[PDB]
RNA sequence: UUAAUUGGAUUCAACGCCGGGAACCUCACCGGGGGCGACGGCAGGAUGAAGGCCAGGCUGAAGGUCUUGCCGGACGCGCCGAG
RNA sequence: AUGCCCCGAAACCCCCGGGCUACACGCGCGCUACAAUGGGCGGGACAAUGGGACCCGACCUCGAAAGGGGAAGGGAAUCCCCUAAACCCGCCCUCAGUUCGGAUCGCGGGCUGCAACUCGCCCGCGUGAAGCUGGAAUCCCUAGUACCCGCGUGUCAUCAUCGCGC
């Protein structure tokens, strides 16, 4: 048996949704064994910075932030399957990344 | 007379630049095995001229880091310390030692009355 | 069956079966463990629900996380939720419950993010 | 019983003093005229410090199993005073417990898997759980709670 | 003799993209801002403050 | 003995050896644990039963470190600059190294020479509102 | 004090602040060296380089500078407007 | 960004060096202590945050360490930094400017850069002082907070006693 393995990484939560739903409603379509879509953690990027353009005054920060939310989705080798995989609409802000593990 | 680890000058004259480096301390000796500068071995060049006569120029220098050696012993030398070339005349004795050391850069400082 | 323990970060699995009455932490004996406070945290509940209940069932917790006083506190919380579902009785649960609130409640306690104006000494601390 | 089942330190100073028996563990020529870590301050107060080590490295394989010298090296160091500065954490010296290791790897308690540090051979475990057993015989009488 | 030396090292071999100012610049993954710099694009860059 | 003479100097015998020895200026706490093991002695036994020739034992160990079996790195002034030898200085030996060493600096007229003639910081401290 | 220790900041709200790291770079200080000054007009041009170049001297050194003479095969000295 | 003025072989641009570190000094904020709850040898259980391709580098080897060589695997839930410190136990030293306290200075070795004398860090040895509880006065904080403990990270080839965060 070999397996697809497709990781969905994206700073927007519902296009990730969307597009894994649309994974989600291919594979019973197809009638091929899917494994629900898995949330990895969520990556934060944190960068603190003085607010203050000069140096005078009292010391603040600010923290900006990044959230992008990653999702593992494994289906089953059926080249119908997974054909129908690279018709879908992406989101630009979504990337998605196949790889195939025996 | 005058002795460096052991050695004199005249003995030290003959040892080969890895030998003579390996009586060096560590900073000095790394120094030498990472090579000396383009510009630095231009100044040897330059001092190894002068030494054979043929090089009669008065001879100055930038190269604070030139690390002495033997063969700069008994040679003037002109060493910039950022706005003249101060004069240094070699003895033995600055085996070991960069010439930025012997160039003196800041001048004294003396308190007076407070503002 | 099965229980669980959260403690600041440490969490501690607990899983309890009929038995002698080997008790172990991290699969080791609990009469050994060196910070003797914390060996006495860890034998507070059962103490309360007596030598019986003791040598009538036996209990392994696995703590990850937090500091030993911590993990300790996680494995006291799991014995006690261990007990309380085994024996299936109300008054040891009060009987704990009057020990400690705690001791079934658990406490929801995290430390503060700390902030600026020095941030290495705490969320509140600042400078002179 | 295993080694779980008594305390670290005791057991520690059984091995030791057992494993002052076999030949193949010696203190090399260096090992008296260097400190344990660059973290200390102060070189090794007993002469047997030499023995303790190997006794500790061993039951550690009892334990974290495939372990390379790095990884020991972090466990023992320990935290060094920086002068004025604060102080910090600083690993081990690598060549003590190296000898350690090629001794222990000589004397054939421990063995080597490549890419994955030194494991415990079976000869290791039967003297480790032997040392235990009899040190939990004793705290059973000493202490009788250990007979449960 | 008019071309700058060739610096991988120090201060000098990092320049704001933005601003080209040679002072701080935040290299979290690959801005090249200068911290004035940051703040007007942080939004723009998807930042958002929590 | 509660008093024990080593090589010119006085140390008390109710400190033990390996502290016994660090009241000698050339000794620290380490030199003194590993002329100690040299010896073959306990570093921890009182200094006040030391029969003569472990006294003249450690006075050839002081003698010549590096053939007693102390390394290279041991020793206060590796390679003598007037040797070529790793040596371990004692007292007034001890004394007039670095006194030579400091007319060898002025003589030199390096830096470190100006600012023990000044008797400055030499080694890049900060002095505005320091010293 | 220094040739120079580049400047701002003055209690609350300036003084591990701008500097969020000064060996070069940062650089704005000081000393020394070197190259220019867009594009127009006056004049020149090419009859040949404006730029580099051996051997040197000066030059820390850098055809930078000059002795020497080549290229280079192409339009750029100097003054004014203005950069 | 940009008003006005000025600078045009300079107040334009490029290169070397010094300097930005210099100090009898006062002041600001911190660091380490002014030892017995002390100092030291051995041993044990213990976390989190983030970061990782001219990178992390497990693992192996040589060196006492600083480090040198080889090196799997890792572009990250999967490999690495990764393990902690404060804690206790077993034992040794035993209230003394001394063991604490280390400023300070000499030698050797290692590390980054082409270059650390001005003006780096690290390691081994030697010296290693002031410091033995601080008047007037004023500073912060109210719960997982304060204190104590270390760690990660920004700047970072190297530089922290800094900021942000755990």
């Amino acid at each position: 048996m070999q397996k697809a393995r497709i990781k969905i990484a994206s700073t927007n939560v519902r296009s990730l949704d969307e597009v894994a739903n649309q994974i989600k409603q291919i594979a019973e379509r197809t009638g091929v064994r899917m494994s629900g879509p898995i949330p990895l953690p969520t990556k934060r990027i944190r960068i603190t910075t003085r607010k203050s353009p000069d140096g005078e005054g009292s010391a603040t920060f600010d923290r900006w932030e990044l959230r992008v939310h990653k999702r593992l989705i494994d289906i089953e080798a059926d080249e119908r399957a997974m054909r129908q995989i690279m018709r879908i609409r992406v989101p630009e802000d979504v990337t998605i990344e196949i790889e195939l593990i025996s | 007379e005058f002795r460096y680890r052991g050695y004199t000058l005249e003995q030290l004259m003959n040892m080969s630049l890895e030998e003579l480096a390996r009586l060096f301390p560590a900073r000095q000796r790394r120094s030498l095995k990472r090579g000396l500068t383009p510009e630095q071995k231009k100044l040897l060049r330059k001092i190894r001229l002068a030494k054979k006569g043929k090089y009669k120029k008065p001879i100055r220098t930038h190269c604070r880091d030139m690390i002495i050696l033997p063969e700069m012993v008994g040679l003037t030398i002109y060493v910039h310390n950022g706005k003249e070339f101060v004069p240094v005349e070699i003895k033995p004795e600055m085996i070991g030692h960069y010439l930025g050391e012997f160039a003196p850069t800041r001048k004294k400082v003396e308190h007076g009355a407070p503002g | 069956i099965q229980t669980t323990g959260k403690r600041k970060t440490a969490i501690a699995r607990a899983v309890i079966r009929e038995g002698k009455g080997r008790v172990r932490i991290n699969g080791k004996p609990v009469e050994i463990i060196e910070p003797e406070i914390a060996r006495f945290t860890i034998l507070e509940p059962l103490i309360l629900a007596g030598e019986e209940i003791w040598n009538s069932v036996d209990i392994d917790v696995k703590v990850e996380g937090g500091g030993f006083m911590g993990q300790a506190e996680a494995a006291r919380m799991a014995i006690a939720r261990a007990l309380v579902e085994w024996t299936g009785d109300m008054s040891l649960k009060e009987k704990f419950m009057k020990y400690d609130r705690t001791m079934l409640v658990g406490d929801p306690r995290r430390t503060e993010p700390h902030k600026p104006n020095r941030s290495t000494k705490g969320p509140r601390a600042k400078r002179q | 019983a295993t080694v779980y089942d008594v305390p670290g330190d005791l057991l520690v100073e059984r091995v030791a003093q057992r494993l002052k028996e076999i030949p193949e563990i010696k203190p090399p020529e260096w090992a008296p005229f260097v400190k344990t870590g660059r973290h200390k301050e102060r070189l090794p107060e007993q002469e047997d410090w030499w023995y303790y080590r190997v006794a500790s490295i061993l039951r550690r394989v009892y334990l974290d199993g495939p372990v390379g010298i790095e990884r020991l090296r972090t466990y023992y160091g320990g935290r060094k005073n920086r002068g004025h500065a604060p102080e910090k954490f600083y690993k081990a010296g690598g060549s003590i417990i190296r000898k350690a290791l090629q001794q222990l790897e000589a004397a054939g308690f421990v063995e080597k898997v490549p890419g994955k540090g030194r494991v415990i051979t079976p000869k290791g475990r039967s003297f480790l759980d032997k040392i235990a057993t009899e040190l939990k015989k004793e705290l059973e009488e000493i202490i009788p709670e250990l007979k449960k | 003799y008019n071309k700058r030396k060739p610096r991988k090292f120090g201060k000098g071999a990092r320049r704001c993209i933005r601003c080209g100012q040679y002072g701080p610049i935040i290299r979290i993954q690959g801005l090249m801002l200068c911290r004035h710099c940051f703040r007007e694009v942080a939004p723009k860059l998807g930042f958002r403050k929590y | 003995r509660h008093i024990v003479r080593v090589a010119g100097v006085d140390l008390d015998g109710n400190k033990q050896l390996r502290w016994a020895l660090t009241a000698i200026k050339g000794i620290g706490i380490n030199f003194a644990t590993m002329v100690c093991r040299v010896a073959g002695l306990d570093p921890f036994m009182k200094a006040g039963y030391l029969t003569d020739e472990q006294v003249k034992k450690i006075e050839e160990i002081l003698a010549d470190p590096v053939a007693h079996g102390i390394p290279r790195w041991a020793v206060n002034r590796p390679k003598d600059y007037e040797t070529g030898r790793d040596l371990h200085l004692i007292t007034a030996k001890l004394d007039m190294a670095i006194r030579e060493d400091i007319m060898r600096l002025r003589r030199i007229r390096a830096y470190r020479g100006i600012r023990h003639e000044l008797g400055l910081p030499v080694r890049g401290q900060r002095t505005r509102s320091n010293f």
